């Protein structure tokens, strides 16, 4: 319904940095917010962070603080994500996915992702 | 002439929930252009506006309630929402229309140890009504055993302390949380 | 970080199932937000339940939730033949972040 449009994949040996670009221009309102999530080949996911495009407001999990750095505009609406410091071990997936506000109100709120995440990316391969 | 939000905003020290200082603002022009992306706004719920256009809509009265909570107690201060904030403590309308701001304030009111200067309504029989609170104390809560005095494990004492530490979380650190509440009040 | 939750799951299709999620008392039993999400091999993943017993429209009816006080789980009745995925977890954690408790494959 939102449409997550993602880039392609990298093949970036340890060193290097990362940018992946998050395209979604569906149903944007002001509540919109697209967190980041790591999948490592073989073990599960673990949750990287969160952009509110609307008002630039930032999580992060606290194993990925000052690795990670995501950008967002706030017309286009879109998130970014760079992740720096590579290593051999960070080759995984990068899906960005869309956290769901549970309620109906105006911009910038920073607690109400709590609902999950409905609608994702698609991937990209970044090694 | 101006309104008194950095007053009500950058104010020294804030109330606490159970006994929430609410503000009247008028007689006064009301500019939000340094209030909707001012840096330290991580909450900007707005229920019956947009902020963007809040410059131009003129209001009969403005008022400002003001307390601190917990970062995962925020969910309450919203319409239609049960916990015991918005039950027990503070309840906001069904017919809401002004907007809820919040923002950390581990600095300003959290300490390296504890500190238990801000307290909340646990224990309360009735739900509150919308915009108003209960200030007064008293052990008798309606558990059983109607006989009153200084004791517990029936009838507990209402307020109780919520436990502030800066290694405790960012959901659990607390949030000087100011609801506005919505023609001598433009933009 | 990292709910600890077992990958262990027996695909033998006409029985019930039931996976039991863990975790401190601040990432699941501090709160009542426990999701699960189901995998495709090397496609995203689709949400399941959101709060704890909950579902989203596009949503079977056996896919159902439980918490346990500090161990949530989800149960799974009258497994369909051809429907085994990467089942994982996730909470609100107490600093507004989500947890990812490994899969179950």
């Amino acid at each position: 319904q939102v449409q997550l449009v993602q880039s392609g994949a990298e093949v970036k040996k340890p060193g290097s940095s990362v940018k992946v670009s998050c395209k979604a221009s569906g149903d944007i309102y002001s509540t919109y917010a697209s967190s980041w999530v790591r999948q490592a080949p073989g073990q599960g996911l673990e949750w990287m962070g969160r952009i509110i495009p609307v008002s630039g407001t930032v999580n992060y999990a606290d194993n990925f603080q000052g690795r990670v750095t995501i950008t967002a505009d706030k017309s286009t609406s879109t998130a970014y994500m760079e992740l720096r410091s590579l290593t051999s071990e960070d080759t995984a997936v990068y899906y960005c996915a869309r956290d769901v506000a549970r309620g109906g109100y105006s911009g910038t709120d920073f607690f109400d992702y709590y609902y999950g995440m409905d609608v994702w990316g698609q991937g990209t391969t970044v090694t | 002439n101006l309104c008194p939000f950095d007053e009500v905003f950058n104010a020294t020290r804030f109330a606490s929930v159970y006994a929430w200082n609410r503000k009247r603002i008028s007689n006064c022009v009301a500019d939000y252009s340094v209030l909707y992306n001012l840096a330290p706004f991580f909450t900007f719920k707005c229920y019956g506006v947009s902020p963007t256009k809040l410059n131009d809509l003129c209001f009969t009265n403005v008022y400002a309630d003001s307390f601190v909570i917990r970062g995962d107690e925020v969910r309450q201060i919203a319409p239609g929402q049960t916990g015991n904030i918005a039950d027990y403590n503070y309840k906001l309308p069904d017919d809401f229309t002004g907007c809820v701001i919040a923002w950390n304030s581990n600095k300003l009111d959290s300490k390296v140890s504890g500190n238990y200067n801000y307290l909340y309504r646990l224990f309360r029989k009735s739900n509150l009504k919308p915009f108003e609170r209960d200030i007064s104390t008293e052990i008798y809560q309606a558990g059983n055993k109607p006989c009153n005095g200084v004791a517990g494990f029936n009838c507990y004492f209402p307020l109780r302390s919520y436990s502030f530490r800066p290694t405790y979380g960012v959901g659990h650190q607390p949030y000087r949380v100011v609801v506005l509440s919505f023609a001598t009040v433009c933009g | 970080s990292a709910l600890t939750q077992p990958a262990s799951v027996s695909g033998s299709p006409g029985q019930s199932i039931t996976i039991s999620c863990t975790g401190t008392s601040s990432d699941v039993g501090g709160y009542n937000y426990v999701s699960w999400y189901q995998q495709h091999p090397d496609k995203a993943p689709k949400l399941l339940i959101y709060d704890v017993n909950n579902r989203p429209s596009g949503v079977s009816t056996r896919f159902s939730g439980s918490k346990s006080g500090n161990t949530a789980s989800l149960t799974i009745s009258r497994l369909q033949t051809d429907d085994e995925a990467d089942y994982s977890c996730s909470s609100y954690t107490s600093s507004n972040t989500w947890v990812f408790g490994g899969g179950t494959k």
